[PDB]
DNA sequence: CGCGTACGTGCGTTTAAGCGGTGCTAGAGCTGTCTACGACCAATTGAGCGGCCTCGGCACCGGGATTCTGATTATCCAGGC
DNA sequence: CCTGGATAATCAGAATCCCGGTGCCGAGGCCGCTCAATTGGTCGTAGACAGCTCTAGCACCGCTTAAACGCACGTACGCGC
């Protein structure tokens, strides 16, 4: 199956409850679609090194490992999925 | 398959600091995480300063100044105590 | 009727969101798009759960930090509402291109 | 020698050595320090060549660090590589707000 | 009289094909080669990380070529694949 | 005549922006690096190139803290930048906590 | 000594950073972030120079301290 | 201080998030055997860096001489009363 | 005929271009030693790769209802002055 559009799976209220854990008050209606560019502009970032580890790796299958990887290159480490 | 883990070392430190306090599982991964992070991190700045320093050897100088160079303040100091006191009292037993 | 003020609501749901720690972003719209992202960078891969749920957990605590960011930018900037300035205003002084 | 052999000016043989001094594996393939090579010869020709490029520029034969700092963050992707990079004596791009401008 | 290497008449030569009629300062020389050892330092590194995660004690010419696709940015990093492949092969055809 | 205040600061940020020269004087920097190197160890020299090194990076960061300043300051709506600016460039740089 | 960091200095360093106007406590707060980044870099080197069992800080003690604050210099033996 | 309105709020509607019962197989993982490429050691050799010498940019000083606005006073012209 | 703004000059300094010296240099190329790169040869084991097995990723299918869209209303917030 095909994958288009799934930028916008990513709801108004998500992006609300994101605000809301981050302390926003009041959201303008021009952020929820900027903030989703600036998420592509976080995942194009992140999983681009974990398929470069899963090329390096001889696997067709992406691994909680990898992506703990392109963390830790990212400057993100993240604690509780290994390493 | 054998997956090593620092679980039940810090399962005794725990009991040691906490006795009727248990831990969660994604909070073991997390803490296991850590342990392995703060290893890399000091092992990495001591194999930095001992390719700095033309040494081909890591000794207990190394890891200090490297805790001394990576932890903050107080938490350094208290570790190089904990740490000198762990050296000296293996190298007497 | 009930009818409550501007401002209320949005307070509650900071105290709400701010006590809670699970995530904010569903686990499918999110599934989708990194697998619509990764497919446009190397075809045929598979994805492990832990995974997605690691680049879930990842993704809401940078959007987290950039919100914090953005919302003390747009109170230096003398305002209450955040505006994409401020994110671009945070973004440039983090480093983020 | 190994960097005639290669059709490069880097040499395999410093690289390999300190690849293996390094304390960066225990055995080092005999194809990483030719590649590793060649990328370090690229990416000085890279920017050797905007370096020289902003020497005729600014009508000089020698490259100074200045032409160097140019060298570095007039490129994209030569500033998002050293993005964490001090130059010294390099200095900043000439860039004036809009608002500081008079009217 | 202590003999310490460096990477002067190496870049001189690259900057002699690059730019016949160009030379270049020490200050600008000192930066050159902590740029070299710095993008040698970071390569190394990033290979050295690779084969730790992937099992593997060799760093082949496939580690480095991974670094690089992971450090330099994209038509960087691809013309600097070309170019190590390129002189990978071309050490493997002599002997 | 006169000029107005504000022509010979944009005529200053021309002439340094082209320029390398170190804007601090090496002798008073020399003895503040002196000065907070006896706090950590007595009876240290110094080479002279380390001061230069130490000059050099500390000009180039206090220049970009500018930059985020007066980006700082224009954001706020205004053109004088304030230690508000330099707080809140800290902030979001992870300097200051 | 931290006034040795004069005004005309600060005022240098504000116009090579594009900066137009300045406040008068800026020039303090620039004095205390200058005490502060030259107090962290050189409390690095500092480790560094005793770690390597000399009284003289060299440039390669504080080429590794920039380098360890994510702060890398290029041009002094690096 | 005031103007205009954008985004806060509630409810009806609609949409698809989640559940957790099921089949499949593809690819991760364990294993097993052979080998070539990589370390190690020894003699050889030549590219590399110390020394030093010549030259090509090198420099911010200084007081005439060019030039580029800026405050400056004024002046003209078309529109409204 | 009065009056507000646009422009079209106006000289006037502040800054800028240009030439001359005392000044100390520092690029860059040759002489030459010398120790690390080259090369030949031997030991060995990480890993390549074809086998096996086996968890687990993917797809479907459908019960449920929490979650999201949009419309309507409006007040308090952004920004203009």
């Amino acid at each position: 199956k095909v994958l288009r559009d799934n930028i916008q799976g990513i709801t108004k209220p998500a992006i609300r409850r994101l605000a809301r854990r981050g302390g926003v008050k009041r959201i303008s209606g021009l952020i929820y679609e900027e903030t989703r560019g600036v998420l592509k502009v976080f995942l194009e970032n992140v999983i681009r090194d974990a398929v470069t580890y899963t090329e390096h790796a001889k696997r067709k299958t992406v691994t909680a490992m990898d992506v703990v990887y392109a963390l830790k290159r990212q400057g993100r480490t993240l604690y509780g999925f290994g390493g | 398959s054998r997956k090593e883990s620092y679980s039940i070392y810090v399962y005794k430190v725990l009991k040691q600091v906490h006795p009727d306090t248990g831990i969660s599982s994604k909070a073991m991964g997390i803490m296991n995480s850590f342990v392995n992070d703060i290893f890399e991190r000091i092992a990495g700045e001591a194999s930095r300063l001992a390719h700095y320093n033309k040494r081909s050897t890591i000794t207990s100088r190394e890891i200090q100044t490297a805790v001394r160079l990576l932890l903050p303040g107080e938490l350094a100091k208290h570790a190089v105590s904990e740490g000198t006191k762990a050296v000296t009292k293996y190298t007497s037993a | 009727p009930h009818r409550y003020r501007p401002g209320t609501v949005a307070l509650r749901e900071i105290r709400r969101y701010q006590k809670s720690t699970e995530l904010l972003i569903r686990k499918l719209p999110f599934q989708r798009l990194v697998r619509e992202i990764a497919q446009d960078f190397k075809t045929d891969l598979r994805f492990q759960s832990s995974a997605v749920m690691a680049l879930q957990e990842a993704c809401e605590a940078y959007l987290v930090g950039l919100f914090e960011d953005t919302n003390l930018c747009a109170i230096h900037a003398k305002r209450v509402t955040i505006m994409p300035k401020d994110i671009q205003l945070a973004r440039r002084i983090r480093g983020e291109r | 020698t190994r960097s005639s052999r290669a059709g490069l000016q880097f040499p395999v043989g410093r690289v390999h050595r300190l690849l293996r001094k390094g304390n960066y594996s225990e055995r080092v393939g005999a194809g990483a320090p030719v590649y590793l090579a060649a990328v370090l010869e690229y990416l000085t020709a890279e920017i050797l060549e905007l370096a020289g490029n902003a020497a005729r520029d600014n009508k000089k034969t020698r490259i100074i660090p200045r032409h160097l700092q140019l060298a570095i963050r007039n490129d994209e992707e030569l500033n998002k590589l050293l993005g964490r990079v001090t130059i010294a004596q390099g200095g900043v791009l000439p860039n004036i707000q809009a608002v500081l401008l008079p009217k």
